[PDB]
């Protein structure tokens, strides 16, 4: 925050709510989306019935989750069944703050962001280990071990990927200069799209995006068709509702995330209006990871193991080393435009054979 | 860790119960339990006329039912010694085969979902479906069909059977090798 | 500064209190967790920032969650059984703790420091030459004590 | 509160739930796979949970054998409060055409019905009219051959224990 | 650059023994710690400085017994398991790194670097073997936190984090104690020598061969590095002293016994530290070394697991030399002449009437008469009628090492002028 | 450096999504039925035990964990030479470079090791 | 200095868990406890003396988190086939 204004604190907060709310809102609609679109690749149709679009559904929903009884298990850890569903969506809902969707004084006056900080990707890190302490958490409290498994086997798969970004986040840093969120895009605003410098760590980010519940790891797990994903499967009315909440506001986080970093996003080259396109890349990835929700496989997670920790973040410090040797000695940074791109053209020409 | 999972739940498909005697993420042995979808044909049967039993018979694999239907009224028109008509025959290999695709279709849809993902299972319903319809155009029944006899079969084939399963018949080869 | 500094450092005591304190190990566990969190916020007040974070990722983050593991891989949430409590100690473990906190306040009473430098918050922006730099033989020696840390924690498990 | 005490309040939840009501499928024999049918055409219906936790409707599908019967009694149990239970096909509703030793001759025994859905197995649709029973059950949009208008939840009516 | 070699060597050996048998990995390790010790002696009067990392005549005097020490506990273990050489590996390059800083923190780092290695070696898994094991680990641990913030109240008094600052008044005096507690435990000074008995007593012999020299050498040589005041001096020096003779009188153990004996003599080259001469504790940890690690091998040809003190006995009949040796050895310890162990002593005592503290020499010294009663209940113990004793008569490698370690030590009591001259500066 | 203004600002977000979390769980609390029965509290499947009793896990899940905060601890060094790089120049980079090689010789290790197990 | 004064404090509270835990899990964490309260009184020193006690309470952690490992690696062991691990139940080596 060398560069950039503070709203006062009471603006701050204002801006915090809308926010909250505002997500609230995008993830009750982004699972109309994802029903519907999902149904469109199956070559069926959505819920138009409860319309008209099928949109007042959420509101049907939530009316049937409030109301429903929130039961509290006996059995289960008193405090910690209770406290549990609370701490998953406090700190999933934050750190979608840092990310701007404009310029400064653009909010009408202020500021697209609700905070920015000095130190960005290390809050998103910390706000993010929270949540799985959640998980398993709430696979404790819920005290019954058949969900605990799943909650483990989550936890571990969750966590090592979680090491993943890490790794991959280092690449990027070293040509920004910065840890902050504004800064890295402006970076790409001139020398441009950081991901044309740094792609094998945007291979390796998003697909560690995969193991936070993303699908096409999914021995996450969902309950579904396994030994069960653990933390839901004992709640009921609200409490529920607020576990599918939190993850799905990470999926979108994610989704806008992505383009935040690797991507230009807003900040686009031509055009250039502040919110559109951050909200446009945030569609995109999210209809791509929709598809992905879709069609394809799982891993066990054993496999997802394998892949992350035997395959992903070895690659990921091993990228590292080199925009570390190429930043150090100052080179060019176009010898990572030259390498991702080669990386690129290597990492896709095997496929096809 | 003997796991146990569940009669019906979680997602053990067609509510079977099941002691996985299992310490970790291997399995050690599972110790089937069974006896939970009972509803003792072998006894009810024997208080049906042979007729009346044909109406049992597809009831059991209700997936694959005219395979029942076809062991049965086999073993009885031996048992009485009847003779079944070369036409009777055709129709009830062409049954017995398209009851086999609807079954296997429903295999495959299962199998691919219970782990892997959502979406085959679907194209797998569409063709299912004309099967079906098939089945309904000509029995008039979706499954369960009441439809061979100890002669033969119930009535003859309408006139609108024939040109739907050309239908299938032909986006089946195309439909086949994209499940494949 | 005073007027939340007081319920800052309040809020760590009572935690590290409740710890040592409740026979629940999990919610022992989660006491300290919320003290990680105290603690990092301190620690950036303190113009010590990055040192905050990296409390919170590495210290909350990951050891305790490690911990977490453990207790919830072996129970062990009801600590106090099998006893030997030998209750006699209870007040002679309570009077010892006491005397500790005693000569270190004797030593720090009467002092007064320079707690004046222009530290510009503790940003591994300005960390990183001290970390390779003057300390980096430090952090060699340390990655070493980490990867033999490895082996001996895998040799230490490794069933055979 | 149970959805319930303010003419707008309890109505607005009321629709809620109805055009909300989310199955929990229980299958038991070819029924459920009548059902796997039905999961194509829905539009108010087709997520789960499946868990049985996080659903009010319980759709009993098939032949339930009386080695089964307390299994089912628990999952109906084992539900949250505000829940309906659908029977499907004739096994289920009365005894079926299997009348023997084997098999429950009404399900009503062990759970409380809200809908019965005759057929062997019933069309899909006829499960779709039966849902929109229950929608419109819930509603307390709804009526028998006495003239008696009928209570949005059975089992609200009977005495747990 | 010894450090060098030891990083080296161990990193490198980390990988290959997946490719290695076991053996070869054995001959590895073997090799590399006896070249770190040959450069130790081509960089003799050659002191040399690099980080918070620096290396003089102290730093090569003690991590020359250090390997030394090293060396010998790896002779004797044969498991076909490369990694119980790989931890003694890294616990040898931790002790030098101890020995060689004055950086509280980095000596913090080398601390956990020399330790860590050595719980996992406690596991020989015989059902003591663990409890050993986490005596140690928790108590370690404990000692960690007080000379981390020891560490932490040093630069709290003074600007720095390396030792020789400046220093305050009575936040000083607690800072250089916070450090002393540590450093002491380390040492196995009393009232810090609870664990000694119960894990040399519970931990596989030839490991506590390893502990009882290398580990005692590195921590004296770090305690030099220490201020410490006459006052606490002399109440360690007393309890560690009496604590230690006394309840080593009590013991029917050999190794318990020896853990007992052994912090009286923590007790006894304390007095070094009066004056802190290092010719003078070099030479005296010269000779302990040389005897002890002497009698831990002999108690290893006896059993790994644990030697009652009868076991001893009759040990000249079955093996003259080692029966000899293992007399020797009790002597240099009890500091009699003429014996290595009588000059150290000798050093040690002279460094402390110099210093001028009297009551406490003398303590020292009453109970280090009392100390004969068990060296000589085991050095003549040697000549009795043999009772059933396990006997596993070693390699030409232990009788060959046992004799040698006998001979450098009754050569040096005779010919100190040999290599006193220089412990000093190295001419 | 960047204000300590902005992360008051960040204390209030914390604030106001805690609030709002607290404020959805009192709504699910208050508006509902309640009936506890026996039969409702008890955990899954008719007849129960799915749980059932168990000595324990695997220590797979410790093993990622220990993994965890070893690299981790990896991470938090990493990232202050991630920032002042080209400003450490060559001798930066080959010490960071010296670190990495070694934890990852650790990470080696635990692989051809390997935690199947 | 409220926060040197404060980590004394919790060095003892630290202390008093050690000291009293019947498990060796919870003595472990009383043990981290205390030395958190060491980096603390670091930091604040760091403050007072020019940020090398922060460099050094960050290398702290590494070595807590390389202790930790390794401790946590030795709890189970000891425990892992025996029941309930309350540290009193180990008695075998006596003087
Ligand atoms: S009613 Fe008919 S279709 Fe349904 S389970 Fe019974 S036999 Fe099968």
């Amino acid at each position: 925050t060398w560069s950039y204004p503070v709203d006062p604190y009471w603006m701050v907060a204002l801006k915090a709510l809308l926010v909250v709310v505002g997500l609230l809102t995008a993830f009750a609609f982004m699972t109309l989306i994802e029903r519907r679109l999902l149904a469109r690749f199956q070559v069926r149709m959505g819920p138009n019935r409860v319309g008209p679009f099928g949109l007042l559904q959420p509101l049907a929903d939530a009316i049937k989750s409030i109301f429903k009884e929130d039961i509290v298990v006996a059995q289960a850890d008193r405090f910690l069944f209770v406290l549990a569903p609370l701490i998953s969506v406090v700190f999933a809902l934050l750190a979608f703050g840092l990310i701007p969707f404009g310029p400064p004084g653009s909010f009408f006056g202020y500021q697209p962001w609700v905070i920015n900080l000095d130190l960005g990707i290390l809050y998103l890190f910390a706000v993010s280990e929270l949540a799985v302490y959640g998980i398993f958490l709430s696979g404790w409290a819920s005290g019954s071990k058949y969900s605990l498994l799943g909650s483990l086997r989550s936890s571990a798969s969750l966590i090592s990927y979680e090491l993943g970004l890490g790794l991959a986040l280092l690449a990027p840093v070293l040509l920004v200069g910065s840890l902050n969120l504004n800064d890295i895009v402006n970076w790409q605003k001139e020398h441009g799209w950081l991901f044309l410098y740094a792609f094998p760590a945007f291979l390796v980010y998003l697909i560690a995006s995969m193991a936070e519940a993303a699908r096409t790891p999914f021995d996450l797990p969902e309950a579904e068709q396994e030994l069960v994903g653990g933390y839901h499967t004992e709640y009921s009315s609200i409490k529920w509702a607020l576990f599918q909440m939190a993850e799905y506001i990470h999926f979108i986080t994610a989704s806008a995330l992505i383009p935040t970093l690797f991507l230009g996003g807003w900040t686009m080259p031509v055009l250039e209006v502040p919110y559109l396109w951050m909200f446009l890349k945030i569609a995109f990835f999210l209809f791509f990871f929709i598809w992905i929700r879709a069609t394809w496989f799982r891993l066990r997670y054993d496999q997802l193991l394998r892949f992350g920790w035997g395959f992903l973040f070895p690659l990921a410090l091993l990228w590292f080393l080199v925009t570390a040797l190429v930043v150090a000695l100052d080179l060019p940074r176009t010898y990572l435009l030259y390498l991702s791109a080669l990386s690129f053209l290597v990492l896709l020409g095997a496929v096809l054979y | 860790m003997t796991l146990n999972v569940g009669p019906q739940h979680p997602s053990t498909h067609g509510v079977l119960r099941l002691m996985v005697t299992l310490s970790g993420e291997e399995v050690l042995e599972v110790v089937p339990h069974i006896g939970y979808l009972h509803t003792g044909f072998e006894k009810t049967m024997e208080h049906r006329t042979y007729l009346q039993n044909i109406t049992y018979t597809p009831r059991m694999d209700y997936l694959h039912s005219f395979a029942h239907d076809l062991a049965y009224a086999l073993a009885v028109e031996k048992l009485l010694g009847a003779v079944v008509p070369p036409r009777a025959e055709t129709i009830r290999v062409i049954l017995n085969e398209l009851s086999r695709l609807a079954s296997h279709l429903v295999f495959l849809g299962t199998g691919l979902l219970d782990l892997g993902a959502l979406t085959p299972f679907f194209y797998a319903f569409r063709e299912r479906e004309t099967i079906l319809d098939l089945f309904e155009w000509v029995t008039g029944q979706r499954f369960h069909h009441n439809y061979i006899r100890i002669g033969g079969v119930k009535e003859d084939l309408p006139e609108e059977f024939v040109p739907e399963l050309k239908k299938l018949l032909e986006v089946l080869p195309h439909r086949i090798d994209e499940y494949e | 500064m005073s007027l939340l500094e007081g319920l800052a450092l309040f809020l760590l005591l009572l935690s590290g209190v409740l710890v040592v304190t409740l026979r629940n190990a999990i919610h022992a566990a989660l006491a300290l967790i919320l003290n990680f969190l105290v603690l990092a916020g301190v620690y950036v007040a303190l113009d010590a920032r990055f040192l905050g974070f990296i409390q919170v990722i590495v210290y909350a983050g990951a050891i305790v969650v490690l911990f977490l593991f453990v207790i919830m891989l072996l129970f062990a949430a009801q600590g106090e059984i099998g006893f030997d409590p030998l209750v006699r100690s209870r007040p002679l473990a309570a009077l010892l703790a006491l005397g500790v906190a005693g000569i270190l306040a004797a030593g720090l009473w009467g002092l007064d420091l320079a707690f004046t430098q222009d530290l510009k918050g503790g940003l591994p922006q300005a960390l990183g030459p001290l970390l390779y730099g003057d300390w980096l033989f430090v952090l060699l020696a340390v990655g070493f004590l980490l990867m033999a840390a490895t082996v001996v924690a895998v040799a230490l498990v490794e069933p055979g | 509160r149970e959805g319930i005490l303010f003419t707008t309040l309890e109505k607005l939840v009321a629709w809620g739930r109805s055009n909300s009501l989310w199955p929990a499928t229980f299958g038991l024999a070819c029924c459920a796979i009548e059902m796997m049918a039905s999961t194509d055409a829905r539009n108010d219906l087709a997520r789960f949970g499946a868990s049985p936790r996080q659903a009010d409707v319980m759709i009993v599908a098939g032949r339930l054998s009386k080695k089964m019967a307390p299994v089912m009694r628990r999952v109906w149990e084992q539900m949250p409060d505000p829940k309906w239970v659908i029977s499907m096909g004739a096994c289920a509703s009365s005894g079926g055409m299997f009348n023997n030793y084997a098999i429950v001759q009404n399900v009503d025994s062990v759970v409380p019905v809200d809908v019965y859905v005759p057929g062997c197995p019933p069309r899909p649709e006829a499960l779709i009219y039966a849902v929109m029973q229950l929608q419109k059950k819930v509603r307390g949009q709804a009526y028998n051959e006495r003239g008696e208008r009928l209570p949005p939840v059975a089992a609200w009516k009977r005495t747990r224990g | 650059m010894t450090l060098a070699i030891l990083a080296v060597f161990s990193v490198a050996l980390t990988l290959l023994g997946f490719v290695l048998p076991p053996q070869g990995v054995k001959r590895a390790t073997l090799l590399g710690l006896a070249l770190a010790l040959a450069s130790l002696l081509l960089t003799w009067g050659k002191p040399f400085a690099f980080g918070p990392y620096a290396v003089d005549g102290v730093s090569q005097v003690f991590t020359l017994l250090a390997l030394l020490g090293a060396l010998w506990t790896v002779g004797l273990v044969r498991s076909g398991r490369f990694e119980f050489y790989l931890l003694v590996l890294y616990a040898a390059l931790g002790m030098h790194l101890l020995a060689s800083t004055r950086h509280l923190l980095l000596m913090l780092v080398a601390l956990e670097a020399l330790s860590l290695p050595l719980y996992a070696l406690a596991t020989w898994r015989r059902g003591q073997g663990l409890e050993a094991a986490l005596k140690y680990f928790l108590l370690g641990a404990l000692a960690a936190a007080f000379f981390l913030y020891g560490a932490a109240l040093f630069y709290g008094a003074t600007g720095s984090l390396v030792l020789g600052a400046p220093g305050e008044g009575p936040l000083y005096a607690l800072a250089l104690g916070l450090l002393l507690v540590g450093l002491g435990f380390k040492a196995a000074l009393a009232p810090f020598h609870f664990w000694t008995p119960d894990v040399y007593q519970g931990s596989p012999t030839p490991v506590v061969l390893f502990m009882a020299t290398s580990v005692k050498a590195a921590a004296f040589a770090a305690l030099l590095r220490v201020a410490a005041p006459p006052e606490a001096l002399a109440l360690l020096v007393a309890l560690s002293v009496v604590v230690g003779n006394l309840a080593a009188l009590a013991q029917k153990e050999a190794k318990r016994l020896l853990a007992y004996s052994s912090i009286a003599h923590a007790g006894y080259m304390a007095l070094a530290l009066y004056t802190g001469n290092a010719q003078a504790l070099g030479f005296y940890l010269l000779t302990y070394v040389l005897a002890t690690g002497l009698a831990f091998a002999v108690l290893s040809q006896i059993s790994p697991d644990r030697v009652p003190l009868e076991a001893l006995r009759g040990l000249y009949r079955k093996d003259p030399l080692l029966g000899l040796a293992f007399l020797v050895a009790m002597l240099s310890l009890l500091g009699l002449p003429p014996l290595a162990g009588f000059w150290g002593k000798y050093l040690a005592f002279a460094e402390a009437a110099r210093a001028g503290a009297w009551g406490v020499l003398v303590l020292a010294l009453v109970t280090s008469a009392v100390s004969a009663y068990y060296y000589l209940g085991l050095g003549l113990a040697v000549f009795a009628r043999p009772e059933e004793t396990p006997f596993r008569p070693g390699p030409p490698w232990a009788r060959a090492a046992v004799v040698a370690a006998g001979v450098l030590l009754l050569a040096l009591g005779l010919l100190p002028g040999l290599v006193l001259p220089a412990l000093a500066a190295g001419g | 450096m960047a204000p300590i203004q902005e992360y008051v600002g960040t204390l209030i977000y914390v604030g106001v999504a805690l609030f709002i979390g607290v404020a959805a769980l009192l709504v699910g609390a208050l508006l509902g039925p309640k009936k506890p029965g026996r039969a409702k509290l008890m955990p899954y499947e008719s007849g129960n035990d799915p749980a059932g009793e168990v000595k324990r896990f695997p220590v797979h899940f410790y093993v990622v964990a220990m993994l965890f905060i070893l690299f981790d601890v990896e991470v938090a060094f990493l990232w202050p030479y991630a920032v002042s790089a080209g400003g450490l120049g060559l001798y930066g980079f080959l010490g960071v470079l010296a670190f990495t090689l070694l934890l990852f010789v650790g990470f080696l290790y635990e692989w051809w090791k390997g935690v199947m197990r | 200095m409220s926060y040197l004064l404060t980590s004394a404090l919790l060095f003892a509270l630290g202390v008093y868990g050690v000291l009293t835990r019947r498990t060796a899990i919870l003595v472990f964490l009383s043990i981290e406890l205390m030395l958190n309260a060491a980096n603390l009184s670091l930091v604040g020193f760091a403050r007072a003396y020019g940020l090398d006690g922060q460099v050094a309470a960050l290398m702290v952690i590494a070595v807590a988190a390389a202790e930790v490992a390794v401790g946590l690696g030795l709890i189970v062991a000891i425990f892992r086939h025996r029941e309930s691990t309350a540290v009193d139940d180990l008695s075998e080596l006596r003087g």
